[PDB]
Parts: C-alpha cells; structure tokens; sequence
C-alpha cells in the first residue's frame, strides 16, 4: 500500500491494452481509494494476532 | 427448606435438559458443512474468532 | 491477558459455558422394568410412579 | 429525429425508461453494521434479547 | 362468546387461568451478576463473610 502511492509506470497492466505495449503511462493511488480483498480468516488472522 | 428446593430443582432440570437438548441437536442432526474439525484447545479459539 | 490492544476485541459476553456438557441420557431401545433395586434407584431421585 | 406519435403502448414507452420504483437497495447493512467484531470488550456480561417473530 | 355460567371449582373458573406467583426465576444470577472471574487487582485477604446459616 506504501508502493501504490508513489509516481510509477508499474503497478498497473496497461500493456495488456492496446496501444500500452511500447511507452509508459504512469499513474498512483489516493489511499482513499484502495481497498483488499481477502477472506475472513486472513481477516481474523489480522485482528488477533498483528493489530 | 423443602419448599425452596421443590422449585429450585425445577431451575436446573430445566437449565440440564435444555443443555441437553442443544448439545444432542449438535451432534447427529446438523451437516457436515456446518462442523469444522478443531485440534486443540490453544486452537479453537483461532477457529472460533474466525467462526 | 497475553495480548495488548484488544479494546474492541473481546468478545467474552456471548460465552454461555458449563462445567462438563453431558450428564444425560437416551433411551434408543425399548424394554420393560424388571430390577427391584432399579425401581428404588429411580425414586431414589424421585420417580415413585415407575413400577 | 421522427416524430409520428412516440406515445403508443407499453412497449411504445418502454424507450423512453419506464420509472425506476424499486432500488434493491442496501439496507440491511453488510460490511458496515454487519461484518464487525471491532464493538466487544466491556464486562457487562450476558445482557442480550430474543426479539419475537412476525 | 356463549354466556352459561362459567362457574364450578375446577374447570369453571380453574380451566382458562389461576393465580400466578413466581416462574421459577433466575433472581439468583447465573452469568449477569455472579458466575463472576473479574475481581480486583491489589492488596489481599478477608472478601470472606460467614452467616449462621440456620434456616
């Protein structure tokens, strides 16, 4: 989450796209804006054991 | 004395077979996807926040 | 107790718990009464009308 | 572009989107109300109700 | 709905209700009040009262 949130053409999968395979496009995130996704016993795993 | 104790042993035959009663449906009356297999007792507390 | 921030966490005021959960008993095959000191065992808790 | 008579039948103004009456909205709350754990700790213990049925 | 009389011992005015004392209540608290483990954290000795336990 600390990556995501700097200036960097990583991250993303643009050269997927049609024109991304040669240049760069760079792009962040807001912080407000990721959000996980995982289950609810990496939930649980998360709230009794680091947190 | 005699009194007391003719409705007090209404309050823990009550408490005993209603015990009774929801520790026989958990056994032989629920389906596999509801059970989960536990190990130990310093498990099952993982297993049941996760629960 | 061997964690430190738990302040939402703890759930203990769901936990109906009892000492040992089993002291009953079912009856799956049918029978008749035929032991003397087996009548006088059931009113020894109370159960006069069995003969 | 043509006009005719666009008022006609059900399907006639079915294409100018019929009004939107139901939202199958999120009230029941999920992930907000429900899926916390995050409200339990004070010992206040075994203060709960069964509501009744409809 | 049919008037009668409604009136005998038992089965008149004994079938619908009677008189209502007690429920068998929890007035002695299991798991509010007492079941209790959270006691106090310090000096120590003589939380230890005794009755005449008569009656």
């Amino acid at each position: 989450i600390l990556n995501l949130q700097n200036n960097s053409a990583k991250y993303n999968e643009v050269h997927r796209a049609s024109g991304g395979a040669i240049g760069q496009y760079t792009t962040v995130s807001k912080l407000k804006d990721i959000v996980i996704l995982t289950t609810d016993s990496l939930k649980s795993y998360l709230l009794d054991t680091k947190i | 004395g005699v009194y007391k104790k003719k409705i007090s042993d209404i309050n823990v035959l009550e408490e005993k077979e209603m015990r009774a009663m929801l520790v026989d449906y958990s056994l032989n009356q629920l389906s596999e996807t509801n059970v989960r297999k536990a190990t130990s007792k310093e498990d099952l507390a993982s297993k049941v926040f996760e629960a | 107790a061997n964690t430190f921030q738990i302040a939402g966490i703890d759930f203990t005021d769901h936990v109906i718990s009892f000492d040992d959960l089993g002291g009953v008993f079912k009856v799956t095959k049918e029978f008749k009464l035929q032991n003397q000191d087996s009548i006088d065992f059931l009113r020894a808790y109370g159960d006069y009308q069995s003969q | 572009m043509y006009e005719g008579n666009n008022m006609r039948s059900m399907m006639g103004t079915s294409y100018e989107d019929s009004r939107l009456n139901k939202r199958t909205e999120l009230n029941e709350n999920m992930s907000i109300d429900t899926n916390k754990s995050e409200d339990s700790y004070g010992v206040q213990i075994h203060s709960l109700s069964k509501q009744s049925f409809t």
